[PDB]
């Protein structure tokens, strides 16, 4: 299949980020990626052009390859970018990927 | 001397307005308010050339009480008067009474405290509810419930239109009527019933017409209590009081349900007909066909009567047409009563409706009475109840509308007793 | 009170053009125009599904969703179609792909955050919301996916309002589509979870109740929209008219669930006689109970004859007998006693209001609770496994970012959902 | 024998224009001043025909003043008497009472010396300033300031409009309003308090109209303040000089300030509606929606309250209607006061403007009281001043003014000896 | 009162045009005409920009600073060009080279003198005095460095006068020059230590609010313009009108600047709706909040979501209820009491002129002092590092009598700057 990730913008603190899918199938490259990246996370405050590259939830390595893109990951869309780093994102569920929690009988 | 009225829930409301109109029908007060004390127990002379209402309207949709304000009437409440709660109705008695019909109580008693306060030494307020409704059921539950404590020291007369014995409306029904009787029946003092349905069968067999429009059962209620309230409060021969009634009414605390009912239902067309004896009516009111209840003396023992005159009626008539009957015994009476029957005269004849279909004779008797029958009536209501609940049918309606497992099987236990104290209260020597 | 219609998918669109047709005709709206109302009555309860901006303007206050222009575009340019404010339209000029999965995770997902505005933007309207009406089909991407997204985050937003869903289940017969059942199982799933009372129209009960029950001998779609868009009129904005005994929404949902799944009903119409000839008027009401009961007149596929029912609510509007009304419907609780199931001594709901469908001297919307409808869902739940089974489209929607537990999942939970229905019919 | 007037500040001047309004209205003297003692206590006769006014004008901004000289009443004024300075306002204080406001006092003082002196024995100047603003906190504050040095032997009744509970305007607001009530403290004599928004909601739910334009507001203290001046200083059954006020009112030599209410406010359009009783008006006295203050007597003891009627009032009626009220207990009344009720009779009905929305009864309730209530009122406008010079906020802007960390530091200390006071003076025994 | 505005360098310029194009129409003055003014009240008060010579003849009291002709020689040239008198025109032909020390130091330094001359000639024209407008680029040589100084020398010459300043701070994704945030860092120095309001622009913030908020296709430069000026027209003009509650300058100052810094608006206009069909009307009031504190309609770059806010300034101008604008401010107030910073009680400063813009029912302008415009010296103060840097087109600069410090403080200054700022979102 493809891999499910959880893509935030860098220096954010606010938005939860958008959730994109990620393959050989749809993506020939990162450059692909980013270029669809550059689309759905469109902006002017957080992004400069947009989306230019994506670093680790951490912001310490950016990926180059899509092979280093894992299932239910957390990404960070950069341009230059200087990092604050800005975590944020939290916080929200794991629920993007799969619904770690269930319901219960309560 | 007065006796307010609260007419919750549209139906409470519909028949309110019915009610409300056969008044100023025979007052000489046009719909404009003017008429060109006696009654003042009912209505207060604002001023000043008018005569504003002596009650108030209780909807929490707006439809019915929109009506109002609308058709001649519009004129005769104060635009104050007729209270709404833009929000939901409910056919549930939980959210009528907990959740939603909560929130506007308050504003509700404020105006039975503000109309109350108003007045000159009332006797109490005459309830207009329709006991299987939401907002007819619940709400008034409260409100009833937040009387008996702001003047225990008063009259409750509740006039209450219990769930047709088989041709019912609402689903649940029983439900929003297990829960108004159990919650009311700690707070009233007298409840008057008049049966839906068997009001019917008065208009196929008694006045002939498949045509009833719910105007009409209106017109009928809005006539026997015309003979409650309005004339009665009215001078005559042989005045009854409000308090009279609970009293010569009442054998228990159960805040006891007589039946209404009345005597000449004879339609217009038929009007010229040579009218009915003194005799004939007081006969037709041992009859199970003429009495707004299907709740047919299929065995239940009277325990008191309160056999209202109006019109042309001699003492001695009655001190007869009673006694003849007194000693029918097919027509059976308490043990423990000697003699249960209040005569009630009153002198001004009734007064139909200018062309509805209501004979118009000189003369009637809105009887009202406690029969052991409605061991029936509650029971065949509480079975209902049973199956459903049996289920939790539309449980789920009124646990998420602030209510428990308890007020539910905790009601029904309540009734429980109400079949057992109908029962014992009659049937034993 | 208020709502918000819905117009999810072309279908839901497509109906949408049909029940804002009717409707503002029964509130005498045209196109831009104002209230030309032959009467006074037909406006102090518009608000429900209007707007007062201008003062001849009252917008009807729905939603366009879908990702095929073209449609909207042919809603929009029509009759009608220019009294939508454009905020109105929420497009999604991507490729509309009839999956599931294409206008519920990967394109519809993107256009919602751009819906959801527009929904709040009309819920906090004013007054007081009731709840929102949703029109699509469960045979394609935009309807079954894209709208049945829109809900569960509706339902979320407010957990309070009410959520009627008009769904156009997969007729049986012959399916306008091919995957159908993948597009359906998997909206059903999401419908007995979010919203809480669901009117199934079939494509194919229509004709039939419009070919036979109508002469009817071309029935273009048209119709079958008009006539459904017929009964949707008798529930709610009839209901919010005044009545002898009045219900709305909610009273419907109160006395039409006995179980939190959400249940379907399967509505009907009153007076459906052909033009000319057939205007019998045999409308006295006996005859309107006639119709409404009977097997054909069903909207839905199934027959109710084939399953007893739980709850039952002839919404009539046209002055009549609280007696023969409230009478009538005993008899038919009587006669039919076999199929109405017992733990409910009166299943039926009678309703009433007076004014009857603007040309017509008396009618009643007729919205059934029966267990019948086991036999559909289980239906569509076979057609799924028949063709789950050997995955046969399924790469159209894996390939979307789908899961293979989805589709496991969603049949699961309404093949239960056929279980549960049986235990009542029992 | 008469009372000067100083409207300071836009609002003052509106509300001037108002109040100044409905008196010629119930003095038949057309707009031209020309009619066709009593009432010289606040009218001077010049000239042999017309009426000039008893009164003053002074605003910052021309705008304001300008439109009085545009619509008719512009006839009714001396040119002369409405003082401007047509250089800047300023929503601050300091500005206007230091810095700017300073120039013009001088000339301001000049008229109430002027306008003092042609008169016979005066008692005093009711003063008009709206609390919250640049000319009317400021400025009046030397005023005021002023005045208590040259005339200290007189009454200094200013009747101010101070901050909406939640609904003020300027930003600073506070900042002004606990420098005008510090340094007009020490000078007044009995301050009055109308509430901008706790009169919105008798526009509300005492007359209905979401569309109240400053312009009723103003009839309506423009009402109340008729009930003062006007038809007090006007012969009648019962007569209350001003003096009589700050003597029956004010139990402490901080300017108290008691609080306007008004009995009769409905509707026109009620117009018709049967008039209420001596009772129920006196009644809704005690009501805290119906005061023209958001100080609802949340447990502020009355502890003196000064009950102007006017129009056909029996003195029996009142020494009964006061004495049920004396006896309602939950309307406690301060321990050191046996009793605290001045019951001033006034003859003339009252006027209502031809068209506004004002009822027009004939008869009607001006009763203002000191409440330990505003104990509140007053808590909940300092605490605002702290947040903001907690943090300096818009402090240079009158630093910058000629003023200091001292004037505000030292006026905050000024009313949190108020908060003692309105607290002393009652809640204990 | 009065004030006397300051058109300098180009844009500065232009905009002078589009400033005067407007408040002229605002005040019924045809190019050389009188006041045809459809009222009369757009004339008690005009002074403040006018002054009284013939009797048809209000003439503008502005200046027109640059070193470049063709400039001024367009807009003197153009419509409503010939109304200023020639003596207003303080041209420098020398080379308006876009270099900030160009126009600040070498020079504009000359042209100066005969600058403050006039700017005294109409400051001592009559009555009283209360501040000066300035208009201008941040992001070139007559606008930054010129402007910059003609600035600082005004506020030397009256420090008791306010000063507000319209800059055109340097859009971001792409700046209409090279070395902006040279001239920029450069010019923003100067400003947050002389004059004390400033109103930042962004062509670009603008170009969106005017692109999507105005499906306005081609946004030529008049356009934007042509909003900026709808603003600043708002603010004082408008003031300068009658109000239930009305405020001027100071206030607006006195209200909004709680630290000395001078600090930097951001001004948003209120019924800005595309021309034909979105005309809706939907100004009853919640619908001017609605707009004015949304993130987009802010003419500047930045988002107001992005940082709390220390003061507002809703200045409205059409007759509404003193209720329904200080009770809507109010729940805004609470919605967002998230960004809204805490240490005061009501950041908000409601202002209430009676007339509104000519032609439209109900306006209102918003001046917000929000904290977040500190995401944006952060971006000019970046620019100017990764240049610096490298001294990149420094040669213009010192080549013109300039210092290495010069650069250093600025950047610094202007840097510390942003610092602070953030001392209150925290
Ligand atoms: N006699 C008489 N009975 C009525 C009338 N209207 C309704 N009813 C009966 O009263 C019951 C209906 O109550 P509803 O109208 O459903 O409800 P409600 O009590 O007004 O309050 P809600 O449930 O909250 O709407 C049924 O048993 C009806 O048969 C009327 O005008 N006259
Ligand atoms: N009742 C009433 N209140 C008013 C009226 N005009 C203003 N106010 C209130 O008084 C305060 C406004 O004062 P401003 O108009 O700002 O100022 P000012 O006191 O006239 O003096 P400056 O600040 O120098 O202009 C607010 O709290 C308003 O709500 C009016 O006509 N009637
Ligand atoms: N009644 C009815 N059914 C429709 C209409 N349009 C499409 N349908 C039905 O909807 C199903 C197809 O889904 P469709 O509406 O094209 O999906 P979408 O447009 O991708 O959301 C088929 O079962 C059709 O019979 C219509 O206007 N009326
Ligand atoms: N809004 C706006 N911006 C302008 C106009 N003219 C130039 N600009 C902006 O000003 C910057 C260029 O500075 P410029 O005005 O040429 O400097 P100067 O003429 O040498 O003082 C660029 O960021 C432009 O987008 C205009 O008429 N309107």
């Amino acid at each position: 299949k493809a891999k499910k990730v959880r893509f935030y913008r860098n220096g954010d603190r606010y938005f939860k980020g958008i959730v994109y899918a990620v393959s050989s199938d749809r993506f020939r490259s990162f450059d692909a990626l980013l270029a669809d990246l550059t689309r759905s996370l469109s902006d002017n405050i957080n992004l400069p052009q947009g989306v230019r590259y994506i670093y680790t939830i951490d912001g310490s390595r950016k990926i180059g390859s899509m092979d280093e893109l894992e299932e239910g990951e957390s990404y960070v869309c950069s341009s230059d970018n200087f990092f604050k780093k800005v975590e944020y994102t939290k916080n929200v569920n794991p629920n993007w990927s799969v619904n770690v929690k269930t319901s219960a009988n309560m | 001397r007065e006796c307010i009225s609260i007419h919750v829930g549209q139906a409470g409301v519909q028949i309110g307005n019915a009610c409300w109109e056969l008044y100023c029908l025979e007052h000489g007060i046009q719909p404009d308010g003017q008429m060109p004390d006696s009654f003042n127990t009912f209505f207060s002379e604002t001023g000043a050339g008018k005569h504003v209402p002596r009650a108030v309207f209780v909807d929490l949709e707006p439809t019915v009480i929109d009506e109002v304000r609308t058709g001649t009437y519009r004129q005769l409440f104060h635009p104050e008067q007729l209270i709404t709660g833009k929000e939901d109705a409910a056919n549930n008695y939980a959210r009528g009474h907990y959740t939603i019909g909560k929130e506007i109580i308050d504003l509700v008693l404020d105006r039975i405290r503000k109309l109350a306060d108003q007045c000159t030494g009332l006797q109490g307020f005459s309830v207009f509810h329709s006991f299987g409704g939401g907002t007819g059921s619940g709400f008034t539950s409260l409100l009833m419930e937040r009387l008996s404590v702001d003047y225990g020291k008063k009259s409750k007369l509740e006039f209450s239109i219990y769930p047709a014995p088989q041709v019912s409306t609402a689903v649940v029904e029983p439900y929003n009527s297990i829960l108004t009787t159990h919650t009311t029946l700690e707070h009233s003092d007298c409840a008057f019933m008049v049966d839906n349905e068997a009001i019917y069968d008065i208009c196929r067999r008694n006045l002939d017409i498949e045509r009833p429009t719910y105007t009409n059962l209106n017109r009928l209620i809005g006539q026997i209590v015309s003979s409650i309230t309005a004339s009665l409060r009215f001078d005559g021969a042989l005045n009854v009081d409000l308090t009279e009634f609970q009293t010569n009414l009442v054998p228990y605390p159960r805040g006891h349900f007589p039946l209404a009912t009345y005597a000449p239902v004879i339609s217009a067309e038929k009007a010229y007909h040579e009218q009915l004896s003194v005799a004939e009516i007081t006969n037709a009111c041992f009859e199970p066909a003429n009495q707004m209840v299907k709740c047919d003396p299929r065995h239940g023992k009277y325990m008191a009567c309160c056999l209202l005159y109006r019109g042309d009626v001699v003492p001695k008539d009655v001190n007869a047409a009673i006694a003849t009957i007194k000693t029918k015994r097919t027509i059976q009476f308490v043990d423990w009563c000697p003699t249960g029957f209040k005569v009630g005269i009153n002198y001004e004849p009734p007064t139909v409706v200018p062309g509805g279909d209501l004979a118009k004779v000189q003369r009637a008797v809105c009887m009202l009475s406690n029969t052991t029958a409605i061991a029936e009536a509650w029971a065949r209501l509480d079975h209902k109840f049973d199956l459903m609940y049996a289920k939790r049918a539309f449980v789920h309606w009124y646990v998420g509308e602030g209510m428990e497992e308890g007020e539910f099987s905790e009601a029904r236990e309540d009734m429980a007793a109400l079949e057992k104290d109908y029962e014992e209260v009659g049937v034993d020597s | 009170r208020e709502i918000v219609h819905i117009q999810a998918g072309q279908c839901g669109n497509q109906i949408g053009a049909k029940f804002w047709e009717v409707i503002s005709d029964e509130h005498g709206i045209d196109p831009t125009g104002s209230y030309h109302g032959d009467s006074d009555l037909q406006l102090e309860r518009i608000n429900v599904y209007y707007n007062e901006a201008a003062g001849n303007k009252y917008v009807p206050r729905a939603i366009l969703v879908d990702l095929e222009p073209g449609t909207m575009d042919s809603v929009r340019s029509g009759p009608f179609g220019q009294i939508f404010r454009p905020d109105n339209f929420v497009f999604g000029q991507s490729g509309a792909g009839n999956n599931w999965a294409k206008g519920h995770y990967t394109e519809g997902a993107e256009l919602v955050d751009s819906v959801l505005d527009v929904v709040r933007k009309e819920s906090e309207s004013c007054d007081c919301l009731q709840g929102f009406q949703l029109t699509h089909s469960l045979g394609g991407g935009t309807g079954s996916g894209m709208g049945t997204l829109l809900i569960s985050k509706i339902r979320e937003e407010y957990p309070d309002r009410i959520m009627n869903t008009f769904s156009v289940v997969p007729s049986p017969k012959v399916s306008d589509t091919v995957v159908e059942p993948y597009n359906a199982t998997l909206s059903v799933h999401q419908l007995v979870e979010n919203t809480d009372e669901t009117y199934c129209i079939d494509n194919e009960a229509l004709y039939d109740i419009c070919f036979r029950t109508l002469k009817l001998t071309t029935p273009t779609y048209g119709d079958l929209n008009h006539l459904v868009s017929a009964t949707m009129s008798g529930v709610t904005t009839c209901l919010r008219f005044p009545g002898q005994l009045n219900a709305d929404l909610r009273k419907l949902a109160v006395n039409m669930v006995p179980f939190p799944r959400l249940h379907f009903f399967m509505p009907g119409f009153a007076p459906l006689t052909s033009r000319g000839s057939q205007q019998y008027r045999a409308l006295t009401v006996p005859e309107l109970t006639q119709q409404m009961f009977d097997a054909k007149n069903m909207m839905a596929a199934c027959d109710p004859r084939h399953g007893r029912y739980l709850t039952v609510a002839a919404v009539f509007r046209g002055r009549m007998s609280m007696k023969e009304v409230d009478e009538q419907m005993l008899n038919v609780q009587n006669k039919n006693s076999s199929y109405f199931v017992e733990w409910i001594p009166n299943n039926v709901k009678t309703a009433v209001c007076d004014i009857p469908p603007r040309g017509l001297k008396m009618s009643a919307t007729f919205i059934g609770n029966s267990t019948a409808i086991q036999e559909l869902f289980k239906r569509i739940s076979e057609q799924f496994t028949a063709m789950f089974r050997r995955k046969a489209f399924l790469h159209w929607y894996t390939g979307e970012g789908m899961d293979e537990m989805e589709f496991t999942e969603a049949e699961s939970n309404m093949n239960d959902l056929v279980s549960e229905y049986q235990q009542y019919q029992d």
